[PDB]
């Protein structure tokens, strides 16, 4: 069923998959193994139905924490990396992509959201929530908006959630206790009633998605985007002088990002397990296999030291670190893909009315728990 | 730091047999598919097939199917190739090359005494250093799948192995000059140095790697005044 001889390999669209490919065909040129890299829609829910037949392709990428329920599932293979191999990346990022105590994918980056401004439209840009509002104001009159971003993916929303009190799961005692979920607390309702005001005020747009987003901040019609490294390089090619900063504050707290590591996962019915280890490990994971993924579009801090260690003299990277730093690592518990159904539905409702914020964000409570 | 140590030659009558070894070192050996290419002077170069090592799967030619098997050692990280039944015309250099024809071995001369049709143009020219040169090569059938050319150059300096400077019909290989460019596409690819030297005196072989048997170009014969 999964074809032996050849790596199928699965990343998400926005990601650098061009880039992935050139490593493809270094790694085929090289071992006459042909390597095909795709990005289907919707790759983090066609991989658990597909490889559960045993199908699907032999490397998924994608953050962390949908690993867990993947590997629960027995649909992810226990790699193998000698000490050598460990010892070349950050120490956290393989806890990451620990679960039951044995490492269950490869990590590659770690991501955080940062606030994007155009420094034409807003050279100073706000350290608060709280002043959006008559920022966008000033912006409004003279054919602009202060801030756009995607608000169909609760990943986006989830730092103005958890500033001031939200969380997902309570860490207490090395668990993650999951009867004791924070997304209907007086934080969640306070973060998520702001976006809702700010939306009920005019300043956003309840429909407004990623392409949205990126296109208004691209052509220079927003002052402001939230968004990840893998952005950055769309907004260079396309004349806006950007700036990448912390996010703002809201009731005085730090936006709190949750943070993702990018992590490649071997197929558990895969036949091509010793290649897919070649692959990852002798041509993906080395400073020229990550610099031609990063050129395509940029991984953020990346788990290997030796290329990070350049990484790091980026202004742009110390604000990812930043405001990864001021949020969470993100759990890979397999309970996350319920939450994050949950707190999305709840989200759009809010934001567009289909449903107050106290009983979205109560809604979203009973369906984790 | 990849090698492929050939034995120098082998001296063979007609009827009997030798078994030559390549010797891999510099990187996985289980994880890379080995070829087996025959080179006749007055011939250009035949594929005469294939190991991987890993499980032992093969590919024969048509003409060595019966005349060469292919055999691993695993724990010794060498290649063997016996030809049996040998004659006058089996005299050549052979060689073996790792991947998609990407490294190869020096090469051992045996010396027995007592589907895709590749067009590839000019078959020999002479150039002046400053000048550039372009050579053509065309493809019976597209060697495109989207994206992906399967087709790659080769410099033959005398009496050395050939040596990969374009893969994927676009991408130049790493150590190669930048003044040789591969462009095209689908049937009709260019090998293009912008500014020859005299170094640059080579035959200069296309090859596709779509399929079996991965057929090489006739070469151009390029010298430099
Ligand atoms: O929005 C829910 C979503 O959040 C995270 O997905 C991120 C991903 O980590 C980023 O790499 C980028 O692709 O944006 C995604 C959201 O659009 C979780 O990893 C994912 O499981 C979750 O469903
Ligand atoms: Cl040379």
């Amino acid at each position: 069923k999964i074809e032996e001889g050849k790596l199928v390999i699965w990343i998400n669209g926005d990601k650098g998959y061009n880039g992935l490919a050139e490593v493809g065909k270094k790694f085929e040129k090289d071992t006459g193994i042909k390597v095909t890299v795709e990005h289907p829609d919707k790759l983090e829910e066609k991989f658990p139905q597909v490889a559960a037949t045993g199908d699907g392709p032999d490397i998924i990428f994608w953050a962390h924490d949908r690993f867990g329920g993947y590997a629960q599932s027995g649909l992810l293979a226990e790699i193998t990396p000698d000490k050598a191999f460990q010892d070349k990346l950050y120490p956290f990022t393989w806890d990451a992509v620990r679960y039951n105590g044995k490492l269950i994918a490869y990590p590659i980056a770690v991501e955080a959201l940062s606030l994007i401004y155009n420094k034409d439209l807003l050279p100073n840009p706000p350290k608060t929530w709280e002043e959006i509002p008559a920022l966008d104001k000033e912006l409004k009159a003279k054919g602009k908006s202060a801030l756009m971003f995607n608000l169909q993916e609760p990943y986006f929303t989830w730092p103005l959630i958890a500033a001031d009190g939200g969380y997902a799961f309570k860490y207490e005692n090395g668990k993650y206790d999951i009867k004791d979920v924070g997304v209907d607390n007086a934080g969640a309702k306070a973060g998520l009633t702001f976006l809702v005001d700010l939306i009920k005020n005019k300043h956003m747009n309840a429909d407004t998605d990623y392409s949205i987003a990126e296109a208004a901040f691209n052509k220079g019609e927003t002052a402001m985007t939230i968004n990840g490294p893998w952005a950055w390089s769309n907004i260079d090619t396309s004349k806006v002088n950007y700036g990448v900063t912390v996010l703002p504050t809201f009731k005085g707290q730090p936006s709190k990002p949750f943070v993702g590591v990018l992590s490649a996962g071997i197929n558990a019915a895969s036949p091509n397990k010793e290649l897919a280890k070649e692959f990852l490990e002798n041509y993906l994971l080395t400073d020229e296999g990550l610099e031609a993924v990063n050129k395509d579009k940029p991984l953020g801090a990346v788990a290997l030291k030796s290329y990070e260690e350049e990484l790091v003299k980026d202004p742009r990277i110390a604000a990812t670190m930043e405001n990864a730093q001021k949020g969470e690592i993100m759990p890979n518990i397999p309970q996350m893909s319920a939450f994050w159904y949950a707190v999305r539905t709840a989200v759009i409702n809010a934001a567009s009315g289909r449903q107050t914020v106290d009983e979205a964000l109560k809604d979203a409570q009973t369906r984790i728990t | 730091q990849v090698q492929l140590q050939q034995p120098g030659s082998e001296l063979v009558r007609p009827g009997a047999s030798v078994k030559l070894s390549c010797k891999a070192s510099g990187y996985t050996f289980t994880n890379s598919w080995m070829h087996w290419v025959k080179q006749r002077p007055g011939q250009g170069l035949e594929w005469i097939g294939n190991i991987f090592p890993g499980n032992g799967n093969t590919n024969y030619d048509e003409n060595f199917k019966s005349k060469a098997t292919l055999t691993v050692d695993t724990s010794s990280n060498t290649a063997y190739m016996q030809l049996s039944s040998l004659t006058s015309e089996d005299s050549a250099v052979y060689y073996c090359t790792r991947g998609l024809f990407a490294y190869w071995g020096q090469g051992t001369l045996v010396t027995v005494s007592a589907d895709i049709v590749m067009t590839q143009s000019p078959s020999s020219l002479a150039m002046s250093v400053g000048q550039k040169v372009t050579m053509s090569c065309k493809s019976s059938q597209s060697l495109l799948i989207n994206q992906k050319n399967y087709l790659a150059w080769y410099q033959q300096k005398p009496g050395q192995s050939p040596k990969l400077l374009v893969y994927f019909a676009s991408t130049r290989e790493s150590g190669v000059p930048d003044r040789f460019i591969g462009s095209g596409s689908g049937t009709d690819f260019t090998l293009t140095i912008s500014s020859v030297q005299a170094e640059d005196l080579a035959d200069y072989f296309c090859q596709q790697h779509f399929t079996a048997p991965y057929t090489f170009g006739g070469g151009t014969k390029l010298e430099i005044k």
